[PDB]
């Protein structure tokens, strides 16, 4: 997370936001026997501003 | 009388001429709804900047 916050007189907070999340791509986990794999989330990038 | 008056007046006039009367002032103004500085966003691989 990378962020920059701002106070607005209306009692609102504005943030510039960069968010990056995920888990490491692992071809090496070749095993079939682990069908109980640790859950595959994606990889995601977002950048935006919100208030 | 006339001569004294005219002389005194004309000397007074050039004496007071060093008086400086024009002056500068500082006004402070807070923005409530936007970032003051020149604003950078990062796209997936690139920064881009707005005046």
């Amino acid at each position: 997370i990378r962020v920059l916050p701002r106070f607005s007189a209306d009692g609102q907070i504005e943030m510039s936001l960069d968010i990056e999340d995920g888990n490491d791509k692992t071809p090496q986990s070749d095993t079939t026997t682990s069908v109980d794999a640790l859950p595959e989330v994606g990889r995601t990038l977002i950048s935006t501003i919100a208030r | 009388y006339v001569d004294m008056v005219v002389n005194a007046a004309t000397m007074m006039d050039k004496q007071n001429d060093g008086i400086e009367l024009g002056r500068q002032k500082i006004g402070v103004m807070r923005l409530n709804n936007t970032f003051v500085g020149d604003r950078t966003y990062n796209l997936r691989d690139q920064k881009m900047v707005i005046p």
